[PDB]
Formats: structure tokens, C-alpha cells, sequence
């Protein structure tokens, strides 16, 4: 329960699987019916967001880390924040999103925290 | 065309809190 349900992905809908019996976490989108896997070691991600509750639809991100540009800014200032590639999954409920929510976060900050 | 309105709603929607 507390590791996966079903999400949309790539216009296709299935099911979201973070799997801990392998090397660090992975997040696993798996459409309904099987075909479509697509896996996210969580150890390359730096975070994960989710849709805010006063809108009503059910989204999570997975925010996979950047190139060391996070480096001081440039000659011009620019001022720049590097750009994360990110993935975006849509539910359909509450429950799955606070879960997902949850699952992804803790292991991700498991890697941040690394206690 | 359409994954770069779901980085606008994303803000949009955030930016309806942060009024």
C-alpha cells in the first residue's frame, strides 16, 4: 500500500511502485497493463512535489538532481538556478497522493539525511 | 506543447495562494 498506486504517465494510465529490495529506492510507473515500466532510482533525485490542496487534481513530481551548476553566478551575474528534469505522475486519489507523497519524500530525504 | 502549460498551471495554482 504505502509504496505505490495507480498514476497516469505518458498519456497511459497504471500504476506508481517505489520498490525498496534493491539498490537505492526506485520509483517504478507501470501502466495497467504491465507493459509500460518505467523505473526512477531515487538516489538521483533531489526532490519531489505534489499538487497543492486547494486544486482539486492529483499530481506528484519526482525532481531528479542537476548538474553541479548550482556553482556561484556568472561573470554577468546571471544568477542562475539550474534547471531539474523532473518526471510527473497523475492520480486520482487523495489517499495514493498523501502516500506517494510520503513514501517518496522520506527515502529521498533518507539520501539527504543519510541516518 | 502540452507539458509546458502543466509547469504554468503548477505556478498559476501557486500563485492563487501567494496572493
Amino acid at each position: 500500500p504505502s509504496h505505490s498506486g495507480a498514476a497516469i504517465f505518458e498519456k497511459v494510465s497504471g500504476i506508481i511502485a517505489i520498490n525498496e529490495d534493491v539498490s537505492p529506492a526506485e520509483l517504478t510507473w507501470r501502466s495497467t497493463d504491465g507493459d509500460k515500466v518505467h523505473t526512477v532510482v531515487l538516489s538521483t533525485i533531489d526532490k519531489l512535489q505534489a499538487t497543492p490542496a486547494s486544486s482539486e487534481k492529483m499530481m506528484l513530481r519526482l525532481i531528479g538532481k542537476v548538474d553541479e551548476s548550482k556553482k556561484r553566478k556568472d561573470n554577468e551575474g546571471n544568477e542562475v538556478v539550474p534547471k531539474p528534469q523532473r518526471h510527473m505522475f497523475s492520480f486520482n486519489n487523495r489517499t495514493v497522493m498523501d502516500n506517494i507523497k510520503m513514501t517518496l519524500q522520506q527515502i529521498i530525504s533518507r539520501y539527504k539525511d543519510a541516518d | 506543447d502540452t507539458q509546458d502549460d502543466f509547469l504554468k498551471w503548477w505556478r498559476s495554482e501557486e500563485a492563487q495562494d501567494m496572493g
